[PDB]
């Protein structure tokens, strides 16, 4: 299974891991253009561990070549910017996050991006994703 | 059954499809997770055997029904979490036997009101998380006077239009009852009249409470006559943002009597708001994910005695002078400043760390005004070009400079007038020792943390020579060959040696004569074929050795060191796993060279 959307110059899809098949429906709008979008993700799930102190690993490859992990702080644990942080075990989430994609000049035709949410406390894996951006 | 975390301790049991709790879980453990699981009900006399349970989760079990005399067994248990059961009504006796509990977390329980809640006769209780729920009164129960410890009380993401004078009328016949109270995530329309006169809290916290700075003005107008040590402010990147925030909202709090002040995100913001003359007269300003770019306009009768400015947008680096401030922490920052010339009198405590930060020209009174400095912070920064001396603050004695690319250090003389620090680390701050005077000055230091850097043609220079007051040293990782003679002599008093992760081939025993005051000597991870030079020269302070992980040559050229290892059993870390690097040796522990062949 997977789940994608199409934009005026890229195709986004993203499926669960290989291994880490926990739930998360995971969206965006508008649907992102590489050459700079500014819109929602939108979130909806429930978390396996406490969400204070989450990150991300961010495994990039463009056009077959895998690029350097990449971490990503999203918690600190001392006042969050995101609402989402104070999430506990269990509970469900449903919020819809604001960013701003600046844009690639010239983005080739293949992208992938797998993640894992860490629980920055105990480093519990807490769900993985995988996406595809296609030019 | 489950996964056994800690053996007769720790057990997760979370999403295992489990219906009951298992039944051969030890009665040892202490900490039990069954998140995630259909438990429904939860019966009577489950966790009768469980009498050491200090935790248990419950996150998530579908639970509808808290039956009668459930937790019967668990009078020691302290950490009860129940997020996301549909258990909407609590019946009295709910929490019976539960004697012991700190902690209760019922988020997301469906929790209609605090009167029903049956927690009355939870005397030990200190932390009451509600949560996430469908509260919608404000009103603090009266049975919370019996609730002589509980001093948390969340009630986030709940249904809360409206704080009434009656609602804190348990904190007016209780002011000696310290209680911090977070209400942020409810939709606050209205507040009565003088409600908070006459209520002392040490926190209280209020994020996105508010659709209109009109309804916030207004409302925070009535908070007068109120107390609160720290009142933290601001709102969500995800939630219900403000359109326009004017530091005329502000205004009222001008009654509210504030020690420490924390705002966090704004939608919109002026770097002015933090400016505003209702902020004249606090001891603590706090500034985390500020979209501030600029700070400068600040007026010199500001009583502020600490600033904090965290994960924020400053473009320059600020520019102040509030007589009374002790203590400044700049830190985890959007851009990359660069330093900028301050005068703080009353400075005690500069942390800077986290800024892809700059500084070139360090460091000297004219820097930052004052001598009171005893703490500094420079670590986790960029270039740190080395001029002056710290000529002028001789009261230092803290000063920390990791993973920041120090620059002309081993040029000077750098530390030269530091005669107090006691504290020093320069790791992995991508240093070469040329200089043998580089720590020179540093006659008061006790700990000099140092790892990661590198030396010389990877010897081991004189740089210890003056810095007698020693008792924690860390080599580790110096990419090290040689240690040359007169090093460690005058560190009469040093306690710790960490000379991990290098390549040193052997040691020297006289090296380490002189030591009178050594227990532990790390020499992990090295290249080290033996020791040589009177093994009864090594210090008999010194208790743990650690030679791990090396390649030690069980040649006969080696048999009174080999020896030594037995002599001195006891006082090296896993002997025991210890294996020799030489001629065909695997399956050949080290403890057991025998004494023939060739010798
Ligand atoms: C009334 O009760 C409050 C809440 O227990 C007391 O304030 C608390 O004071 C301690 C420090 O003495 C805080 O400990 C903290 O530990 C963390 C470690 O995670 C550390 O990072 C913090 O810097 C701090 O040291 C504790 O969190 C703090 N509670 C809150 C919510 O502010 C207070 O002592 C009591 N009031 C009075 C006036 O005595
Ligand atoms: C001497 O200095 C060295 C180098 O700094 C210290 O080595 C450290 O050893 C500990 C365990 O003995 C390491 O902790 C480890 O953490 C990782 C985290 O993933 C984990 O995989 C391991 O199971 C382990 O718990 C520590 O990281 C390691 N230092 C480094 C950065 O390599 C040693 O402790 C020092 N001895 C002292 C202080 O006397
Ligand atoms: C060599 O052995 C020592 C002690 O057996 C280990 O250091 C201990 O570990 C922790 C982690 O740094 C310190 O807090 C303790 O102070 C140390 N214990 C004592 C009594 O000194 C060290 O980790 C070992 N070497 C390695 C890298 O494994
Ligand atoms: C892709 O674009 C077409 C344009 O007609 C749009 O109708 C369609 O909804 C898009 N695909 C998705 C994300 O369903
Ligand atoms: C676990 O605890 C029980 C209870 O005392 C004990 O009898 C048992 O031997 C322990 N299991 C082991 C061998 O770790
Ligand atoms: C060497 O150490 C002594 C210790 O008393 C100290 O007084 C002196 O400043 C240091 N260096 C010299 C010789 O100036
Ligand atoms: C996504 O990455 C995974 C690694 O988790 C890999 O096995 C798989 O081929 C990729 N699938 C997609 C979305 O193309
Ligand atoms: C968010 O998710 C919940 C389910 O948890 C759903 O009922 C709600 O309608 C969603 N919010 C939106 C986008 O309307
Ligand atoms: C508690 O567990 C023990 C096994 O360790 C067993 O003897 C006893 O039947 C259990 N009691 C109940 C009813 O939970
Ligand atoms: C609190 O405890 C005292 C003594 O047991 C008692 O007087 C009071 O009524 C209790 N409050 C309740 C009913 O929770
Ligand atoms: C505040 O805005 C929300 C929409 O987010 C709306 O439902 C609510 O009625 C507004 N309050 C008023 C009356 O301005
Ligand atoms: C500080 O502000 C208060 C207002 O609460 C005022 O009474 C007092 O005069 C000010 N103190 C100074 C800076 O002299």
């Amino acid at each position: 299974q997977q789940w994608f959307c199409n934009s005026s110059d890229a195709i986004i899809s993203y499926s669960y891991c290989d291994h880490l098949k926990f739930p998360i429906s995971i969206s965006s709008e508008p649907c992102i253009r590489l050459r700079g979008t500014n819109g929602f993700v939108h979130v909806e799930f429930i978390p396996r561990g406490n969400l204070k102190y989450l990150y991300f690993n961010l495994f990039i490859s463009v056009n077959s070549i895998e690029l350097p992990k990449r971490k990503e702080v999203l918690c600190h644990g001392h006042d969050d910017d995101y609402s989402f942080c104070r999430a506990l075990k269990g509970e469900t989430v449903n919020t819809s996050i604001p960013f701003s994609f600046e844009g690639i000049l010239f983005p080739k035709g293949h992208y992938r991006c797998v993640a894992e949410a860490i629980a920055g406390d105990t480093e519990e894996k807490l769900f993985c994703l995988n996406f595809t951006i296609i030019h | 059954p489950c996964i056994e975390v800690v053996p007769n301790i720790t057990y997760q049991c979370m999403d295992q499809k489990l219906s009951k709790v298992p039944d051969d879980i030890p009665s040892s453990t202490k900490n039990i997770d069954l998140s995630f699981n259909p438990l429904k009900i939860l019966k009577s006399y489950s966790f009768s055997n469980f009498s050491e349970l200090q935790w248990l989760d419950l996150s998530r079990c579908e639970i509808e029904t808290i039956e009668d005399k459930a937790w019967h067994g668990l009078h020691h248990l302290s950490n009860l979490i129940l997020t996301g059961n549909p258990i909407q009504s609590f019946s009295p006796g709910s929490f019976s036997g539960l004697t012991s509990l700190e902690n209760l977390v019922a988020v997301e329980t469906k929790l209609a009101s605090l009167e029903s809640f049956p927690i009355g006769q939870l005397i030990t209780l200190k932390k009451l998380n509600v949560a996430h729920n469908f509260i919608h009164s404000c009103k603090l129960p009266a049975y919370f006077s019996n609730l002589t410890n509980l001093v948390h009380v969340d009630l986030s993401y709940n249904y809360i239009q409206t704080i009434t004078v009656n609602d804190l009328q348990f904190l007016r016949e209780n002011p000696q009852v310290n209680l911090s109270l977070d209400m942020s995530l409810n939709p606050i329309d209205f507040i009565q009249d003088q409600a908070f006169q006459g209520i002392k809290l040490h926190e209280l916290t209020l994020r996105g409470n508010f659709n209109s700075s009109n309804i916030m003005k207004t409302c925070l107008q009535n908070l007068a006559g109120l107390h609160v040590h720290r009142l933290i402010l601001g709102e969500f990147k995800d939630e219900r943002n403000l359109e326009i925030f004017e530091p005329s909202i502000m205004e009222g709090l001008c009654d509210v009597t504030i020690d420490e002040f924390r705002l966090t995100y704004t939608n919109d913001f002026s770097d002015d708001i933090v400016k505003f003359h209702c902020l004249a007269n606090v001891s603590a300003m706090s500034l985390a994910g500020v979209s501030i770019k600029y700070l400068e306009d600040v007026p010199k009768h500001f009583k502020w005695q600490s600033l904090s400015i965290i994960r924020c947008q400053l473009k320059q680096f600020p520019t102040l002078d509030l007589p009374f401030l002790k203590s400044l922490t700049l830190t985890m920052n959007k851009g990359s400043i660069s330093f900028k010339k301050v005068a703080l009198p009353s400075l005690s405590y500069l942390d800077l760390s986290r800024n892809a930060l700059s500084f070139s020209g360090c460091c000297s009174y004219s820097d930052l005004g004052t001598n009171s400095l005893r703490h500094l912070d420079l670590s986790f920064n960029g270039a740190i070009i080395m001029s002056a001396n710290f000529m002028g603050l001789e009261e230092l004695q803290h000063l920390d400079f990791q993973h920041s690319t120090l620059k002309r250090v081993t040029e000077f003389s750098a530390f030269l007038s530091l005669e107090k620090l006691l504290y020093l680390d320069i790791s992995y701050t991508n240093t070469k020792i040329d200089f043998d005077g580089i720590f020179l000055g540093l006659t008061s230091l006790n700990t000099l943390k140092m790892a990661g850097n590198s030396f010389k043609d990877n010897t081991l220079s004189n740089v210890f020579a003056n810095t007698t007051n020693l008792t924690f040293l860390d080599l580790s990782k110096c990419q090290l060959e040689q240690i040359s003679w007169g090093v460690f002599d005058t560190l009469h008093r040093l306690q710790l040696l960490n000379m991990s992760h290098n390549n040193l081939l052997f040691l020297d025993s006289s090296h380490y004569n002189q030591l009178y005051s050594l227990s532990t000597l790390d020499c992990s991870f090295n290249r080290i074929e033996t020791s040589k030079g009177i093994l009864q020269h090594f210090p008999k302070s010194l208790a743990f050795f650690n030679l791990t992980n090396n390649s030690v040559a069980c040649i006969c050229e080696h048999q009174k060191f080999l020896q030594w290892v037995k002599e001195q059993k006891q006082f090296l870390v896993n002997v025991e796993q210890m294996t020799c690097a030489t001629p065909v040796e695997m399956n050949t522990s080290l403890v057991l060279d025998f004494n023939n062949s060739t010798c």
